[PDB]
RNA sequence: GGGAGACUUGAGUGCAGAAGAGGAGAGUGGAAUUCCAUGUGUAGCGGUGAAAUGCGUAGAUAUAUGGAGGAACACCAGUGGCGAAGGCGGCUCUCUGGUCUGUAACUGACGCUGAGGCUCGAAAGCGUGGGGAGCAAACAGGAUUAGAUACCCUGGUAGUCCACGCCGUAAACGAUGAGUGCUAAGUGUUGGAGGGUUUCCGCCCUUCAGUGCUGCAGCAAACGCAUUAAGCACUCCGCCUGGGGA
């Protein structure tokens, strides 16, 4: 949702202007992915939506790889905040 | 993407040459500037000019024709593809068409011709022939 | 966000105004019970139908403009109850901008 | 582009007996390919057809005279390597050293001996159809160039180009 | 041929299935919907008209047949 | 190439908009068939190249009023739309995905390809349980035929349908891998945006993303392709090395 995405940007971002950043993107994608996994458990047959789920997941994984390359401290802080492995 | 802007530059030149266009514009880099200057001062091009814009310096070319019809350039070809890069020694320097064309080489001295390379007794990476 | 829902439904032609008004108020009351705010309730027309929808070739149309969340089950409740009720012939819902 | 005032002499590549079919069996004609030249640079080829070998030869010669082209030479050699393509016939021709003679076994040998190229190294990569190999040959000899021409185009001098 | 849409000319929008006055002229006899190439509407408006007409049919405002 | 940086065009996020048989779940519909019931009415109906099997006097066909049940959605509907493909057309609602346009705020090369793996995947088919209107392999009978293990006809079982789990194949085809850039033009068309007019409508010009036709260069063995390339180029993956055996 737009209000939830606003909250997530304001929380995880470095500024109120820095809408775009890896931590911001990943924080949005994780909530979207949780909603989609619940939707999939409720709608097991919607493979057409599971595809977009996997695409979002790959996007998040690539962002996380960029973070592991550039800033390992930022990476670990992010993952402690989010709860990912 | 643009995994080979040098070859994109060469092919854009080739395409414009085949349609007999008069000029070109390209997102430039320093190696493109070197190649364009070499062509300028070797006779395959009439003129070349620069343009400075924030994202990337554009370079524009003004091609050459013996008449309205006849072409000075016939075709070009990159050898370092880059999937297989072509490094060569001062003896293995190519001789494009027995001296009627030119090979474009980068060496410790810089970006130069087969003339200068085979004279100085250096070699380097080959990046383009020109028939 | 709360989404606007036009709701038509077809009252039988030979019902009394008393029970009819209590019935419209019932459905509005149930929408409000499930949490869907009714902004307008109005009878559209009484008409000769295109065919015999419940045997009655004639009908009386009512419109119920509503604002509510999509998660609220107000529309589903109105739906099941109009199905069960044999007085109204059809209902129909329209998501509106 | 004129066969006039030239001592063109000819040579036949091949006569392919070639058939049309009719209700009354087969209408057998002879098709010939001939290459003619002056052994100075000027060479051409022609296709002829007729119910007679010499008639098709005459027609092909008369068509070859009307389609000449001039090849450059450098001490009985071509200036630079070239690849000629014409629809299935790839031929590469290299400038060879003097005294090495010709390296071909016809039709290319006929074309180049008539054009006057005494010393060359060639190879037919693709097909073997005499017509199209000869056509790729002339296409390559058309791709070829002259140092004076290229230097007048480029503006640079001849020595300034060859280095 | 260059033809005009009723909807575009009238500056009408948000087509309600209740609007029998506007939907019934896009209908031939026995309830069939006129083709776009007959009437001269846009694709967007034509599809909105299809949906509105089908709504009207199921709601008895218009007939499926006759 | 390695390392320390810096930038925004690429890639992506954000604002605002657009479209849509995009997908899954739920319910609802009118038409038509089949069956059942009620009347009318009575000798043929059906079917064929011919006939015949069949059904019908125990009331057929047909006709009119209802009811049950399943499946598919006339017009709109179009080399039109969406989707990675397969595929997806009644209607409404719940949840949800991708795409396009501007915007130039933000990150600042984060991208592409991608063996091996994972997922999806026409129809047939398999397992369990429902259901089964019509259609229909197998099968029966009538015919035809020299024969007819077929084409034709009358019937008709699995199956077609629903839920789950398996299968994982296709002329799964644009018989054209994905990505990027460059390269005459013409014309329609879908979704937008901007501008110059127009009382609005509308027309015009530009531009993006698709979707068709004609066609220059070039390519092609030819057929044909041609800004939706089969042209010029580059990166990666998959694949071929005569036919059969196989
Ligand atoms: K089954
Ligand atoms: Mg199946
Ligand atoms: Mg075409």
């Amino acid at each position: 949702s737009q209000e939830r995405k606003n909250e997530i940007i304001k929380e995880y971002a470095r500024h109120e202007g820095d809408t775009g950043s890896p931590e911001v993107q990943i924080a949005v994608l994780t909530e979207d992915i949780n909603q989609l996994n619940e939707h999939a458990r409720t709608h097991k047959k919607d493979h057409h939506s599971y595809r977009g789920l996997m695409k979002k997941i790959g996007h998040r994984r690539n962002l996380l790889a960029y973070l592991r390359k550039t800033d390992i401290q930022r990476y670990r802080e992010l993952i402690q905040r989010l709860g990912l492995r | 993407v643009m995994t080979d802007p040098i070859a994109d530059f060469l092919t854009r030149i080739r395409n414009a040459n085949m349609v007999k266009h008069e000029t070109l514009e390209v997102p430039a880099s320093k190696i493109k500037r070197d190649i364009a200057e070499i062509l300028k001062r070797e006779g395959f091009i009439r003129d070349v000019e620069y343009i400075e814009d924030d994202k990337q310096g554009v370079i524009r070319v003004f091609l050459k024709y013996g008449k309205n019809e006849e072409r000075v350039i016939t075709n070009l070809k990159r050898i370092s593809k880059p999937g297989l890069r072509a490094y060569v020694k001062a003896d293995e320097v190519p001789k494009v068409l027995n001296g009627l064309g030119i090979a474009i080489i980068s060496t410790s001295e810089g970006v130069i011709t087969d003339k200068e390379a085979r004279a100085k007794n250096i070699g380097g990476e080959v990046i383009a022939y020109v028939w | 966000q709360d989404t606007k829902y036009e709701i038509m439904y077809i009252i039988r032609p030979n019902i009394d105004e008393e029970a009819k008004t209590a019935l419209v108020e019932r459905f509005d009351t149930i929408l409000k019970d499930n949490g869907a705010e009714v902004i307008e309730s109005k009878d559209w027309e009484k008409r000769r139908l295109a065919y015999e929808m419940n045997g009655f070739r004639e009908g009386i149309y009512h419109i119920v403009n509503v604002t509510s969340p999509s998660t609220a089950g107000a529309i589903n409740e109105f739906d099941r109850l109009a199905k069960i009720n044999d007085d109204i012939i059809r209902h129909m819902i329209v998501k509106v901008e | 582009i004129d066969p006039k005032h030239l001592e063109l002499e000819d040579r036949v590549v091949a006569i392919n007996r070639v058939t049309k079919v009719v209700k009354g069996g087969r209408r057998l004609r002879f098709a010939a390919l001939v290459v003619v030249g002056d052994k100075n640079g000027h060479v051409g080829f022609g296709t002829g057809k007729a119910q007679e070998v010499p008639e098709a030869i005459r027609k092909a010669i008369e068509d070859a005279k009307k389609n000449l082209v001039e090849v450059p030479m450098v001490g009985s050699t071509i200036p630079h390597e070239v690849i000629g393509v014409f629809g299935g016939g790839r031929i590469l021709m290299k400038p060879a050293v003097e005294g090495s003679g010709v390296a071909a076994g016809g039709p290319v040998r006929a074309v180049l001996e008539l054009a006057g190229v005494a010393d060359i190294t060639s190879k037919s990569l693709g097909s073997n159809t005499p017509i199209n190999v000869v056509r790729a040959t002339v296409e390559g000899l058309k791709q070829l160039k002259r140092a004076e021409e290229v230097a007048a185009l480029r503006g640079k001098s001849v020595e300034e180009i060859i280095g | 041929r260059r033809k005009v849409d009723y909807i575009a000319a009238n500056h009408i929008e948000y087509i309600d299935y209740k609007d029998t006055e506007l939907l019934k002229r896009f209908i031939s006899e026995r309830g069939k919907i006129l083709p776009r190439r007959v009437t001269g509407t846009g694709a967007k408006n034509q599809r909105k008209l299809t949906i509105a007409i089908k709504r009207a049919r199921i709601m008895g405002l218009l007939p499926f047949v006759s």
